[PDB]
């Protein structure tokens, strides 16, 4: 379960919306005040939970009901707006990651340094490199240096709340290690060099090869499922899709198991294209069972 | 000849810069905020089908600017135009003065270049809610249609119009498509292509800008909709820094360049033939064919 929490106006309720119903960006510049701690559920096999408890409560705050809560929990989404507030929010987190550590141990504590929308790209740098340090001082406080501290930089209207919701979501994942491993080198049988699986009405990549990753391929593959996905709908009457680009790079996108899809770039170095898409095809064929067995 | 004038006139902040960036310059639709008022007339030469010089002039609406247009320039400005493209903001405050500019428009290229093709764009539609759409265009096109069948135009063509939707591509396409000397070869070589193929449906679309060139034959917004669709694809192509070349999806859909200058979309009747025997027709079809 990711728990999703921050104070008031932040981010935490168009995120969740704008992720999972897929929604449009636009429609939350004016949406309400979500304060009933709301359990949605997507799914990306096995089913994760989503709540967000509403942003408030004076430094949350010791209880019988702060404690059930972080027993289940997986992971702890806080999110952190940037018009302003930049200064309290982060002792918020201090302490509601003092009591979730003593909870749960094996808990991952991921900051969204949010609503990072038009405002430079020195300007970032600058918020975060820098604000990491304010919630590590504040961790040589009353607590220990040593955490699990991880820190993306969502936009509800860039592309990377979607891959800071994938690398988050992907730690929660029952054997991440051996679906990247299965399809790291397990897809390096061949001409391949990139692959991301994909739940396709969202889009976060559930997985991604041990190359780290550049947001670059994550934006052209997700941008690719619209792209199929868009025209397919046009004309209904495997789900796969082959394009080709004029140096030869041809990214190709099939089915799997329930609303999942492979999307992986092809660099063919020099060999024709039918027999990139027969190789590439027989290991995929082998992923695929590879995923039904699950 | 392959020459064309079009004007693109019409009053400040209707949103004309906006279409001229977003067809021809891959402006998205967010990108066009910045665009700054436009200084008199700015002109583009662009080049469309391979030999074709589309020059845009893209008029600045303010008044000052306006009632050059109409006086100092009127010679310059209306003398051998092939198209006006007159562009009326919805949500406009002064709709009597628009439709009077458009009509000392009118009346310019009467004089001038009695042959102008006019079209008109009732723009910035994603402004009126759904319901209120449809009446606000027929009441305006009543208008319109009369102030300029009064000038020896008409039968008067023109559309709802909106940054945030497929209907830009819809209108520039039948736009700029009036300007194709070829139509009547393209229009049949399609047909023979499209009949060898047993294919379902091919459109034909000007490789660079995407507009539908010409089609061979059920969602009736279809075209504007893959111009859309494939110019947002053609952006994001360039975070792998090349240029699409081949699509297929299925075994239905088939897009690939043709010369340089087009691209052809074919969809097949069923999914159940190889790829061998499809891709070898699409061969020649070709710059040839
Ligand atoms: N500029 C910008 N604004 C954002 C972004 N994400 C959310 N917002 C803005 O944040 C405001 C509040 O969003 P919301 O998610 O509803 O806040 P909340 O955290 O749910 N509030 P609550 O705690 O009451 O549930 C809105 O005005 C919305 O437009 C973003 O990435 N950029
Ligand atoms: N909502 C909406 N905004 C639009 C649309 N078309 C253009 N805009 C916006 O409207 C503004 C008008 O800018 P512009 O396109 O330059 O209009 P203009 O006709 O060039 N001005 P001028 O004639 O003086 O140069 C910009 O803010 C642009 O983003 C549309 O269909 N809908
Ligand atoms: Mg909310
Ligand atoms: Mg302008």
């Amino acid at each position: 379960m990711v728990l999703l929490m921050g104070v008031r106006r932040c981010g935490k309720s168009s995120i969740c919306k704008v992720v999972f119903h897929n929604m449009q960006p636009l429609d939350t510049l004016y949406l309400e005040s979500t304060s009933n701690p709301s359990l949605e559920h997507f799914s990306t096999l096995i089913d994760l939970a989503v709540m967000e408890l509403p942003g408030q409560l004076n430094y949350f705050e010791p209880s019988y009901d702060s404690e059930r809560l972080f027993k289940s929990v997986g992971a702890l989404v806080y999110v952190i707006d940037s018009q302003d507030e930049y200064i309290n929010a982060i002792t918020n987190l201090a302490m509601i990651i003092e009591y979730a550590y003593k909870v749960n141990p094996s808990i991952n504590i991921e900051v969204l340094i949010h609503k990072v929308d038009g405002l430079s790209e020195d300007f970032k740098v600058d918020a975060q490199r820098d604000i990491m340090q304010r919630t590590g001082e504040e961790l040589l406080e009353l607590g220990l240096d040593g955490v699990q501290v991880s820190f993306y930089l969502t936009s509800i209207f860039d592309h990377s709340i979607y891959e800071a919701f994938s690398r988050i979501v992907q730690k929660l994942i029952p054997e991440l290690s051996f679906l990247e491993n299965m399809l790291d080198n397990l897809i390096q049988h061949s001409k391949i060099e990139k692959a991301f699986l994909f739940d396709v009405n969202s889009k976060i990549y559930v997985s991604t090869d041990s190359n780290p990753v550049d947001i670059q391929m994550y934006e052209v593959c997700s941008e690719f499922i619209d792209v199929t996905i868009d025209l397919f709908d046009l004309y209904k009457a495997e789900l796969q899709n082959v394009s080709q680009l004029a140096n030869g790079v041809i990214i190709y996108l099939r089915q799997m198991i329930r609303g999942l899809a492979l999307v992986a770039i092809i660099r063919p170095n020099g060999t024709d294209m039918e027999s990139c898409l027969t190789v590439a095809d027989y290991n995929i064929d082998i992923f695929k069972k590879g995923l039904e067995d699950i | 000849p392959l020459g064309s004038k079009l004007l693109l006139m019409g009053r400040s902040g209707s949103g004309k810069s906006s279409m001229r960036s977003i067809i021809f310059s891959n402006y998205s639709a967010f990108d066009t905020r910045r665009l700054g008022a436009t200084i008199d007339v700015e002109h583009s030469h662009l080049r469309f089908l391979g030999n074709m010089t589309l020059n845009l002039w893209d008029c600045g609406g303010q008044d000052v600017f306006m009632e050059n247009y109409f006086t100092k320039q009127k010679d310059h400005i209306f003398q051998m135009v092939q198209v006006l493209i007159h562009v009326f903001d919805v949500e406009s405050t002064e709709v009597l003065k628009d439709i009077e500019i458009f009509a000392k428009a009118l009346k310019q290229l009467r004089k001038y270049s009695p042959d102008a093709k006019i079209f008109v764009l009732l723009h910035k539609m994603d402004l009126v809610q759904l319901d209120k759409r449809e009446e606000l265009f027929q009441i305006m096109m009543k208008n319109l249609s009369e102030t300029s069948s009064e000038f020896g135009f008409p039968n008067l063509i023109g559309f709802p119009t909106s940054i945030w939707d497929e209907s830009l591509y819809k209108a520039w396409s039948q736009i700029v498509c009036s300007l194709i000397p070829n139509m009547s070869n393209h229009q049949s070589n399609l047909k023979k292509f499209k009949e060898i193929m047993n294919a379902l449906e091919i459109i034909l679309f000007e490789r660079t800008t995407f507009l539908v060139i010409c089609s061979s034959n059920l969602d009736p917004k279809r075209f504007e909709k893959i111009s859309n669709i494939m110019k947002n694809f053609k952006q994001s192509c360039t975070k792998l820094k090349s240029g699409f070349k081949t699509l297929i999806l299925n075994n239905n859909i088939y897009v690939s360049e043709l010369s340089s200058n087009m691209v052809c979309f074919i969809v097949l009747k069923d999914m159940n033939i190889p790829q061998e025997l499809v891709l070898e027709n699409i061969k020649k079809a070709k710059e040839f064919f």
